[PDB]
């Protein structure tokens, strides 16, 4: 058979600069490569094919070349408009269509802090016996930000869970959503709840933090 | 040689086949026989031999075969399934490969129906996909319906371009044909012998 | 004008039958290289299988003799006859056309936009909602955030709207996350003006697609 | 440091062809002599099956031409594929190893605990839950009683624990009930210290397993 590796795995893009991307194979091929480009949730598209001739809909950007082992995609820089996700396919007579793995991309905005915020749990919740307690941090350039949750000032561990969104296709920012989860006989024990953001754009953390049962 | 999509066929007739000096000439990459086991070819006697020729890629020699699938032998060769004959091949880069691609060699990517065995279809028409009709015109589900190996002395082993030859031996219903050798010693004299003239 | 929808997915026990049906427009699939393309979650894609346009059926060798692929030439539907899973087919399955585009090679050209199939069994289960108040907690000068929090459900294609689709500016849903519980949660948030806290229309819409909830949330700043 | 757990159970319409999965620890279950052995509810015991370790098998004859063993000897699991039933196979099936424990003789020695099977059809449904509040008309002199009422359910196998399984004193989970609806319903109730009326926690949590119910209900006193 044959596997093709691609090198660079999910570099950093700045705008108005160049990328390549890199693969090569096993025992050669010629000219049997197309590559793709999927979005972060949508379906694969095809804007390369045979190993150059550009798709009616590509713009004047994203070049490729190379012929024999070795396929070279480029891009006149990177356009906002991108962090995708880019696949190389070959293929033979004999069935068969080994998808190589793929990169991703990404961006180099400036520095952006966090909007912070803190919800409190929904009184319908808490007759369900559980309290949940979301605090989200909102568009952000630097993704390796810290939540840390306190409840009356101890530091929560192992209780929460986070998840991040695709950078953004508009402004290259990130957004961040961390649940603190208690039961409800738990969270009456205590008063504040606290959600403290440590982020590069800060100069110091910030801590937005709510009072249980204050109206 | 021939292209895929138009074989030859060329119709041996009463002669003396030597199918030794093929089956011995170590040039052949894939020697298959399989209606009658090689060796046994220069002992029997058939009405006709038929030679098929074409030129495909490498890893496409194992449709050349009774009872496969894919783009050759679905619509481009189709061998019976009580086949008889033998099946050559041998590799041929650097008599059919050339730089910069050699785009003279086609085979045919879409058809309506698979083909009947040994049936042939060299026309040219733009095949229909879709439901839409095509008026003779290309465009989306509307193709031509041949594409071309683009070989090259640089590819890889079975992307380089391998030349095969299909003998198929009939045998209809007449007095005799071709048949292998009839190897012969010396005549003794004047010794009591046992003798077959 | 040539997007074909998969109908299928829904969760399953390992051992199942399902089977997906791959519907086209715009062309013929009796007359195409129709193909099936899945990916795993967080990984590379993957060929399935292939169907020639006179019978012939090809598979990936890690999925053969455990599927099947068939086309209604009258219906213009293509079916991935799927059985006795082993619970690591859990992906995203795309459909394809194959057309060349070139004097020498071929091409996949047109997609399906992917149909989510999930298997351990676990049954499935319901989303329950709250709404996440704008608060000044959430409040920074312009503008303030408010939301809704989904949670504890299994099945996991779940999605949940602003208004009917109405507001596009600001709403961001973040991936669901899988608790010990086995069960999913996520919460989707959106920044208003904070001129704006309670004056217009901010309505959560919940569906749920294995299932047949719908629920609309209204998110009021806090009392 | 050997029981064998079975997988299986749940409801059945009469025909059906469900198979358990008795998985064992702690021994081979391709050297020792496994057997079934069912009982119906308020009835005896009575002998099912039994494999030998070299390949052969033995019915009850009442179940026989029906009923199927087998083992996985990679897996240590042991099969009974049971198919076209009756409506009379509503029994608790256990597993059990038969092993010498003499000169001569033979018994069963390490059994499994059992597992439901029940056939009928009429659906399946979850339980409906409310809390049986403690009152005065339940309090006398140093202790007072609250409990949890889960009703109108069909699939049998249902559990409410008291506190996540916290209380163990007082607990009493009373006998479900058949109804003319043909649904089961049941109340387990528990005293707990008339000082303690509303002081401590008292929740039950309902798990229904057939499905996948799983609900916690706080019981406090009468407004």
């Amino acid at each position: 058979d044959i596997q093709m590796t691609q090198s660079p795995s999910s570099l950093s893009a700045s705008v108005g600069d160049r990328v390549t991307i890199t693969c090569q194979a096993s025992q050669d091929i010629s000219n049997y490569f197309n590559w793709y480009q999927q979005k972060p949730g949508k379906a694969p598209k095809l804007l390369i094919y045979d190993a150059s001739n550009l798709e009616t809909g590509v713009p004047s950007r994203f070049s490729g070349s190379g012929s024999g082992t070795d396929f070279t995609f480029t891009i006149s820089s990177l356009q906002p408009e991108d962090i995708a996700t880019y696949y190389c396919q070959q293929y033979d007579n004999l069935p068969m269509y080994t998808f190589g793995q793929g990169t991703k991309l990404e961006i180099k905005r400036t520095v952006a802090a966090p909007s912070v915020f803190i919800f409190p749990p929904s009184d319908e919740q808490l007759k369900s016996g559980t309290a949940s307690v979301v605090c989200l941090l909102n568009n952000f350039y630097p993704r390796e930000a810290k939540v840390q949750w306190k409840v009356d000032n101890a530091l929560q561990s192992g209780n929460s869970q986070e998840s991040v969104t695709e950078q953004d296709s508009k402004d290259s920012t990130y957004s961040l959503s961390s649940t603190l989860t208690l039961s409800k006989a738990d969270y009456e024990k205590h008063k504040v709840y606290a959600c403290e953001v440590t982020h590069q754009g800060l100069s110091s953390p910030v801590t937005k933090s709510f009072n249980r049962g204050e109206c | 040689f021939a292209s895929v999509y138009a074989w030859n066929r060329k119709r041996i007739s009463n002669c003396v086949a030597d199918y030794s000096v093929l089956y011995n000439s170590a040039s052949f990459s894939t020697f298959k026989c399989y209606g009658v086991s090689p060796t046994k070819l220069n002992d029997l006697c058939f009405t006709n031999v038929y030679a098929d020729s074409f030129v495909i890629r490498g890893d496409e020699v194992r449709q050349i075969a009774p009872g496969q699938t894919g783009k050759i032998a679905d619509y481009n060769y189709k061998l019976p399934d009580d086949f008889t004959g033998c099946v050559i091949a041998w590799n041929s880069n650097n008599l059919d490969s050339k730089v910069g691609g050699n785009y003279n060699y086609l085979y045919r990517l879409f058809r309506k129906s698979n083909l009947k065995p040994f049936e042939r279809d060299i026309s040219t028409e733009i095949y229909q996909a879709g439901s839409t009709p095509c008026n003779g015109v290309e465009g989306f589900n509307c193709y031509f319906p041949l594409q071309s190996y683009g070989f090259q002395p640089t590819n890889g082993v079975g992307y380089q371009p391998y030349r095969v030859v299909v003998l198929s031996f009939e045998l209809l219903h007449a007095p005799a044909t071709v048949c292998g050798p009839k190897k012969s010693t010396n005549l003794v004299k004047n010794k009591c012998v046992n003798f077959n003239f | 004008e040539v997007q074909l929808v998969e109908s299928g997915g829904g969760l399953i026990q390992p051992g199942g039958s399902l089977r997906l049906s791959c519907a086209a427009s715009g062309f013929t699939v009796s007359s195409n290289y129709m193909s099936w393309v899945r990916q795993a979650p967080g990984k590379g894609l993957e060929w399935v299988s292939v169907i020639y346009s006179g019978g012939s059926t090809y598979y990936a060798d890690s999925v053969k003799g455990r599927f099947t692929i068939s086309r209604d030439n009258s219906k213009n539907t293509l079916y991935l006859q799927m059985n006795s899973l082993r619970a690591e087919d859990t992906a995203v399955y795309y459909c394809a056309r194959e057309g060349p585009k070139s004097i020498t090679g071929t091409a996949f050209d047109i997609w399906g936009q992917g149909t989510i199939v999930t298997v351990s069994s676990a049954s499935t289960k319901g989303p329950s909602v709250f709404p996440l108040a704008p608060s000044s907690k959430s409040t920074s000068g312009g503008t303030a955030a408010l939301g809704c929090l989904v949670k504890d459900y299994f099945p996991e294609p779940v999605t949940v709207s602003w208004n009917s689709g109405a507001l596009t500016s600001g709403v961001h849903t973040f991936p669901a996350v899988l608790q010990s519980s086995g069960l999913y949660s996520l919460s989707s948030v959106v920044t208003v003006p904070s001129s704006s806290l309670g004056t217009q229309t901010y309505i959560c819409n919940v569906n749920h697609k294995p299932s047949n909830t719908k629920v609309d949330k209204k998110v009021e700043p806090k009392s």
